[PDB]
RNA sequence: UGGUUCUAUUUUGUUGGUUUCUAGGACCAUCGUAAUGAUUAAUAGGGACGGUCGGGGGCAUCAGUAUUCAAUUGUCAGAGGUGAAAUUCUUGGAUUUAUUGAAGACUAACUACUGCGAAAGCAUUUGCCAAGGACGUUUUCAUUAAUCAAGAACGAAAGUUAGGGGAUCGAAGAUGAUCAGAUACCGUCGUAGUCUUAACCAUAAACUAUGCCGACUAGGGAUCGGGUGGUGUUUUUUUAAUGACCCACUCGGCACCUUACGAGAAAUCAAAGUCUUUGGGUUCUGGGGGGAGUAUGGUCGCAAGGCUGAAACUUAAAGGA
RNA sequence: GCCAGCAGCCGCGGUAAUUCCAGCUCCAAUAGCGUAUAUUAAAGUUGUUGCAGUUAAAAAGCUCGUAGUUGAACUUUGGGCCCGGUUGGCCGGUCGGAUUUCCAACGGGGCCUUUCCUUCUGGCUAACCUUGAGUCCUUGUGGCUCUUGGCGAACCAGGA
């Protein structure tokens, strides 16, 4: 006789003992309050436009150094200020201050990756134009 | 034991065990038709008190109540039933 | 309490069966099980079985083979529709063939196959292996 | 096993399966009926009629001996009592507890075994609602039991 | 079969209104028609009954005994205390002894792979008070039951509020010791609290860190509670009677051993088994590590505090065996 | 020579650097490559199909409960006759498909065995229990032309 009523009228009991439950898991948390539209940058978004500021420089987490390459942004939106981060080379060059920039997620949700600390995001384009090209030399940059 | 004959089994073995399981229940407690020496008179008393029963007025006294079986006195033939 | 029959019962004859009892008693007797029982036997699983009346909700002896494998009382008891136990059996019959799942209706305290030749269905109670 | 401790009891009657007589006795069912209805005015209560009968006279219960069951019989005779006997035995407790309660506010155990016990009451009190044998409304009243009885 | 009651197509011009003709409603009695009509009674439940069981609860009595203290009673140097010490008591003769007393505190050994309770938790004795499990049951009612957001009892101790109690221990505070320091460990005293009445709080490693219902798999030998049987062991009293006992059996426990056919990251597990051959019923919870069960709001509390419960930021490991 | 610098992460660089700057050399895409952002699959790391909750992060302190959710079984089964589809064999019957006997599978309508088919007024009959006549041909339950008593659900259309 496990820990739930069973016979045949106990369908009340029931659509709530799991909608109780769900609560805790995780997910259907971020799904209700939802979080995505208040918090965070993008809100219920993936990619968004934004125009830099500094050039700064993060070191490294440890079992590590690594002096990475970072851009403070500005949205083109709540306004948050963020960091980001950049590929490929110096890449960084590319980026001269004050641009537009492009940016997107970092695949991982929220979370924060790899050997980098509070960082969630990367750069894709610039004035638009991709870094991927403006890395690969098939366009170049107004 | 692989099997057995539950029905009858002994007649050992039920005497011995508890009355609410010999299969078909039935009790232990029974009844007793008692000559005080006085009179003839025969009351029909019960091997379980709770009362003493008097004797069908003679006023005697017969069997005091106990956890579950009377001690009934002396005099008493006392035959079952 | 008790708080149900059916059950209690068979619990404890897919629990003699399995240490190899060649038999059961079991306490209280229901038309219910009685019916059960005909069924069973009809198809090869116990035999014999020696109601014991005593004035009473009653004792049932029930001999064994020792075939039986396994006959868990479902237990809400459910609705079902026809075409339904088409789901119940791939969810609790080893096979398919085998080994009969059980229910009740209006005739009939009785399995699915022969349901197909007489096409009824109400609620389930309990299932053969 | 008991409704209100850690207790798992078993005691009863091994009622004796046979339903008719007991032949041993030969005596008449008129008989005993007269007996019990000699018995009531005196000062009787149905359990007790039993005890008494059994321990003197032929009897085995009524039941064999008559069709029916004590009580049935006093209800025919009018003897029934106001109140289903076991229940003016619970109130009475009630009054006999509450009573020790206040000689010595300072006694918890009793305290509730007092509630326990009000509940014994208010449980089978709604048994003695729902089949026609309390006039409706009843409710009880924990103080009016004094004047009930005494 | 009346009656009753509604009508309102149809013809004695017809258009409308009495109201008689025929036809459809519907009903309470009514002679008649019927195999006249009510599922088992789940090894699901609830209940009654019967012997019972249990350190389950409360209210009262009851006894042990130590400790402390004080009297009485004696003798006469240190006693205490320790790893080793010193503070401490010592004609105001302690420490010891004798016996009686007083007080509040607890319930030794028995006492265990054992008892019962929903858990917390419960052991001197007896009396009321009502409760309850397990069996037994040719009693009963007949699907009433399983888990449960909401809601509502109980909840170790600590702690609080005001009275009572204030032996013993004993945070706090004071101390003497040790120590480079020692606000700690060691020693002696010590309010508060421990105890109880009445009211709060609701947390715990509240621990099997294992939700409950069920149903099925594989062997054992113990034990508590019942019950059944054996011209079973003693009791001896004359034979029985019970009773203890032995054994046989069982249902319900509280566990244990042994396997591993299975499962697992493993350690190990008769359940953590019947799960990629993926699904019997349903309630809670978690989704990297921290930040932090904090800040905030909202709420329960007198307060201590609880329940609710972020984010920014930071980070490539933290962890299990 | 732990400084420049690279490196999405693991990490190179503190005097012979397979990572930095650069030469040659090779590898991958190639009129197109890279780069950053968002989303997807990868994600059985959101999960109903498919998770984890003995200690990894997780079983509420324990029980009662109004919703929610599930809910033992039992109320025509069997047999009897039909008749036909269209897959599959056995003849191809023939200048690569047409169909019959032989004949397996398999559905499906009848009807009958105590067998509701909401059921009455017509019209409706559509079928044979009919049979007024009979016989092409294998010495006949192989083949369908015809009105008369009598089939109602092949169905119109008003109601109860």
């Amino acid at each position: 006789g496990k820990g739930k009523p069973r016979g045949l009228n106990s369908a009340r009991k029931l659509r709530v003992h799991r909608r109780n439950n769900r609560w805790a898991e995780n997910n259907y948390k971020k799904r209700l309050l939802g979080t995505a539209f208040k918090s965070s940058p993008f809100g219920g978004s993936s990619h968004a436009k934004g125009i830099v500021l500094e050039k700064l420089g993060i070191e490294s987490k440890q079992p590590n150094s690594a002096i990475r390459k970072c851009v403070r942004v500005q949205l083109i939106k709540n306004g948050k200020k963020v960091t980001a981060f950049v590929p490929n080379a110096g890449c960084l060059n590319f980026v001269d201050e004050n641009d537009e920039v492009l940016l997107a997620g970092f695949g991982r949700k929220g979370k924060a990756k790899g050997d980098i600390p509070g960082v969630r995001f990367k750069v894709v384009k610039v004035s638009g134009v991709s870094l991927l090209a403006l890395w690969k030399e098939k366009k170049e940059k107004p | 034991v692989l099997v057995q004959d539950l029905l009858h089994p002994t007649a050992a073995s039920e005497a011995r065990k508890h009355k609410l399981k010999t299969l078909v229940q039935g009790p232990r407690s029974y009844f007793l038709d008692v000559k005080c020496p006085g009179c003839l008179n025969i009351t029909t008393v019960f091997s379980h008190a709770q009362t003493a029963v008097t004797c069908e007025s003679c006023s005697t006294i017969l069997c005091t109540p106990t956890g579950g079986k009377a001690k009934l006195s002396e005099g008493t033939s006392f035959r079952r039933k | 309490t008790r708080s149900s029959v059916l059950a209690d019962a068979l619990n404890a004859i897919n629990n003699a069966e399995k240490t190899g009892k060649r038999q059961v008693l079991i306490r209280p007797s229901s038309k219910v099980i009685i019916k059960f029982l005909q069924v069973m036997q009809k198809h090869g699983y116990i035999g014999e079985f020696e109601y014991i009346d005593d004035h009473r909700s009653g004792k049932i002896v029930v001999q064994l083979n020792g075939r039986l494998n396994k006959c868990g009382v479902i237990s809400p008891r459910f609705n079902v529709k026809i075409g339904d136990i088409e789901k119940w059996t791939a969810n609790l019959l080893p096979a398919r063939q085998f080994g009969y799942v059980i229910l009740t209706t209006s005739a009939g305290i009785m399995d699915h196959e022969e349901a197909r030749r007489k096409h009824v269905s109400g609620k389930i109670l309990g299932f053969v292996y | 096993g008991r409704m209100h401790s850690a207790g798992k009891g078993i005691s009863s009657s091994a009622i004796p399966y046979s339903r008719n007589a007991p032949a041993w006795f030969k005596l008449s069912s008129e008989s005993v009926i007269e007996q019990i209805v000699k018995y009531a005015r005196k000062g009787l209560t149905p359990s007790q009629i039993g005890v008494l009968l059994r321990d003197a006279h032929g009897v085995t219960q009524a039941r064999v001996i008559t069709g029916n069951k004590i009580m049935r019989i006093l209800k025919s005779n009018g003897l029934a009592p106001e109140i289903p006997e076991d229940l003016y035995y619970l109130i009475k407790k009630a009054v006999s507890v509450r009573k020790h309660l206040e000689r010595n506010r300072k006694d918890k155990d009793a305290k509730f075994r007092l509630i326990l016990i009000e509940s014994r009451i208010h449980r089978l009190a709604r048994y003695y609602r729902t089949v026609a044998v309390l006039p409706p409304n009843w409710k009880y009243e924990s103080a009016t039991a004094s004047a009930l009885v005494n």
